[PDB]
RNA sequence: GCUUGAGUCUCGUAGAGGGGGGUAGAAUUCCAGGUGUAGCGGUGAAAUGCGUAGAGAUCUGGAGGAAUACCGGUGGCGAAGGCGGCCCCCUGGACGAAGACUGACGCUCAGGUGCGAAAGCGUGGGGAGCAAACAGGAUUAGAUACCCUGGUAGUCCACGCCGUAAACGAUGUCGACUUGGAGGUUGUGCCGGCGUGGCUUCCGGAGCUAACGCGUUAAGUCGACCGCCUGGGGAGUACGGCCGCAAGGUUAAAACUCAAAUGAAUUGACGGGGG
């Protein structure tokens, strides 16, 4: 199991689906013996530039420990979920539990 | 014919020529002038003076619309960068903001080969 | 590279101890483990020439260690190449 | 170098207020020779800014 | 004229016209490396 | 036998090292539409070209390819060739600390084998930009050029081939030893200093060198092994062999001919070099 930092940006219209998305994704992680070391719903932020004409998006940050397989699966989920406008999965060396600079 | 008040002067300052196009803020053109169409060919076309005259003739082209405010968008390396803006201020437009909009690739396409003059 | 756990398993199987990491048998077993592991990599990544240079060093090092072991102790050599399923 | 002076481990792409000090008005990454950042931290900073730009936490350019 | 002098200075700061002049023609990587080395040796001779 | 060479293990560090996949933003081009109207473009000057069938400019939307500004650095990594957005996956090497382990397991290497820029070649894709060829416009005594407007191969991808470059540090690899000074980069010990490693620059001492220069990253002082040279031209050519789809590569002469060819530095003179 490896440590990953996941940021996903949701379409501001589907801001109300984000609690549902989080509980779905975190269940997919913990289902396969993973751990959510950090979750932060940053909410709707102004984008620094437009993405698909959107000037805002709803950011979620997740630091996760998980098998590679379920993270690959969560990446496919992001790709095909139309609500998720952008995502970034990054490997981290260790688990990050502390508050982000956003909170 | 219709009134606008606040438009945008687009200065296309190339090495060879200066095109001045005054648009509204939706980017719909109202009028335009060029150094090359202002009585300047060859060496003289690519000068700040010829660009000034182009700026003046463009102001004449948009006087019907009754523009008072211009945002100035400057595009390119040419001699008519500064002289065009001075001439627009001198025509009695209020210059509200000057942006450089010169396109820069973040790498982009391979440019033409160097000239062996 | 070989994981900490896979390394330690090979050291246990082939050494005289957990400390016996230097033994020719351990070294050859470790090189053999990674040579065998990397066959899957190079099956997929046929044009990874840079990594393959590291593989060919492992192969050459193993050959030199086996040739050392053969001339020092033929019976240890015979046992080792049997356990690891090497031709020579 | 602020980052050495604070014993910073890795620069965070998320720490936008920090990163804003090392970009110009245009959005361009400021050279280490201007800012006095150490080479090791300049490289982390460049990566962090590029990650922040991808997530649209920083602008690539002043004229998007 | 203050705001125009301010625009001028902002363009010099951003290095727009240096960037345009650089990108007018293709420089071979050999030529780029040769001038980078020339700039390094000159900057060293400054010291 | 031994542990000092050479390896293994443990923890960690930096990195455009490699392979695969994904993705982002800027820009160019094109397509469609809006505004708009006589120019645009180009040059030393022009013209070809483009434009009233509405260009250029400007705005909106779309398509597509290629490359990744800034960071960026006598910065880094790699055996060399080379490698630069970001993210993931697979993967190679280097280095440091402290300790354990093996016990000369080493160095070099003809033949052999592998890798090997760009161009080129084959098959299948792709094609924005650039651009051999080519076309037109100039320039010119001419101008099969330089300049301009276009533009095909190609440049891109997959797989296979080619096997060469001023593939250069024009400097083979390995080891040891021999005053200094100033930097960069990357570890690390101890208390901002003081050390101690790796890599990498500049200057310079002895010494060496024809000189230029090199100078602990030696071209110094030595040792091991390999490669290569033997006047210029003819010629890296011919012929033969081998290799290659080809282009060609590789190995490699002779006749004949000349009394030089050459290196470095010196004084002039000269320059459409500078001051
Ligand atoms: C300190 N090492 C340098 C070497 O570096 C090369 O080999 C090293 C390995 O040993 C590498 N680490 C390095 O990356 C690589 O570049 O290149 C040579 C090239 C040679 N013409 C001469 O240059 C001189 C010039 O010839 C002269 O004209 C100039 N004025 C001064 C130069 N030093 O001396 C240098 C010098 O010996
Ligand atoms: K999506
Ligand atoms: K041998
Ligand atoms: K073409
Ligand atoms: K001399
Ligand atoms: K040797
Ligand atoms: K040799
Ligand atoms: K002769
Ligand atoms: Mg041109
Ligand atoms: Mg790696
Ligand atoms: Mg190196
Ligand atoms: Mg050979
Ligand atoms: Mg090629
Ligand atoms: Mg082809
Ligand atoms: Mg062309
Ligand atoms: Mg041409
Ligand atoms: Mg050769
Ligand atoms: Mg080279
Ligand atoms: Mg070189
Ligand atoms: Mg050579
Ligand atoms: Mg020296
Ligand atoms: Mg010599
Ligand atoms: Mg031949
Ligand atoms: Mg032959």
């Amino acid at each position: 199991m490896r440590h990953y930092e996941i940021v996903f940006m949701v379409h501001p219209d589907q801001s109300e689906q984000v609690p549902g998305m989080i509980e779905r994704y975190t269940a997919a992680i913990t289902g396969a013996e993973g751990k959510i070391h950090r979750l932060e719903d940053w909410g709707r932020r102004q984008l620094a530039y437009p993405i698909n004409k959107l000037h805002k998006a709803h950011y979620v940050l997740m630091n996760v420990e998980a098998p590679q397989e379920v993270i690959d699966e969560l990446e496919t989920t992001f790709r095909f979920n139309d609500a998720v406008i952008r995502s970034m999965v990054m490997r981290t060396k260790h688990a990050v539990t502390e508050a982000s600079p956003m909170v | 014919r219709k009134q606008v008040s606040d438009g945008v002067a687009h200065i296309h300052a190339s090495f060879n020529n200066t095109i001045v196009t005054i648009t509204d803020r939706q980017g719909n053109a109202l009028g335009w002038a060029t150094a090359g169409g202002s009585g300047f060919r060859g060496s003289r076309k690519s000068t700040p003076f010829a660009a000034q005259v182009a700026a003046e003739r463009c102001a004449d082209a948009v006087k019907e619309y009754g523009i008072k405010n211009l945002e100035v968008m400057v595009k390119g390396p040419g001699p008519g960068r500064e002289s065009t803006i001075r001439a627009l201020n001198a025509a009695g437009f209020r210059i509200t903001n000057i942006t450089d909009v010169t396109p820069i690739p973040h790498x982009g396409c391979r440019p033409p080969k160097k000239r062996r003059v | 590279s070989l994981s900490t756990e896979a390394t330690a398993k090979i050291v246990s199987e082939f050494g005289r101890d957990a400390n016996d990491t230097g033994s020719t048998e351990v070294q050859v077993a470790l090189l053999t483990a990674q040579i065998n592991h990397l066959q899957g990599h190079f099956a997929e990544h046929k044009k990874d020439h840079h990594s393959r240079r590291g593989l060919l060093r492992m192969v050459s090092q193993r050959r030199k260690l086996l040739d050392y072991l053969k001339r020092k102790d033929v019976a240890r050599y015979t046992q080792l190449i049997e356990r690891l399923g090497l031709r020579r | 170098c602020r980052f050495t002076a604070e014993g910073v481990q890795e620069i965070d792409y998320k720490d936008i207020a920090t990163l804003k000090n090392y970009i110009t008005e245009s959005g361009k990454i400021v050279p280490s020779r201007i800012t006095g950042t150490r080479a090791k931290y300049q490289r982390q900073l460049a990566r962090a800014i590029k990650r922040a730009r991808y997530l649209s936490l920083l602008p690539y350019t002043d004229r998007h | 004229d203050v705001a125009l002098r301010r625009f001028k200075r902002s363009c010099e700061k951003a290095g727009v016209l240096a960037e345009v002049r650089r990108r007018e023609f293709y420089e071979k990587p050999t030529t780029e490396r040769k001038r980078a080395k020339a700039s390094a040796v000159k900057r060293h001779a400054k010291k």
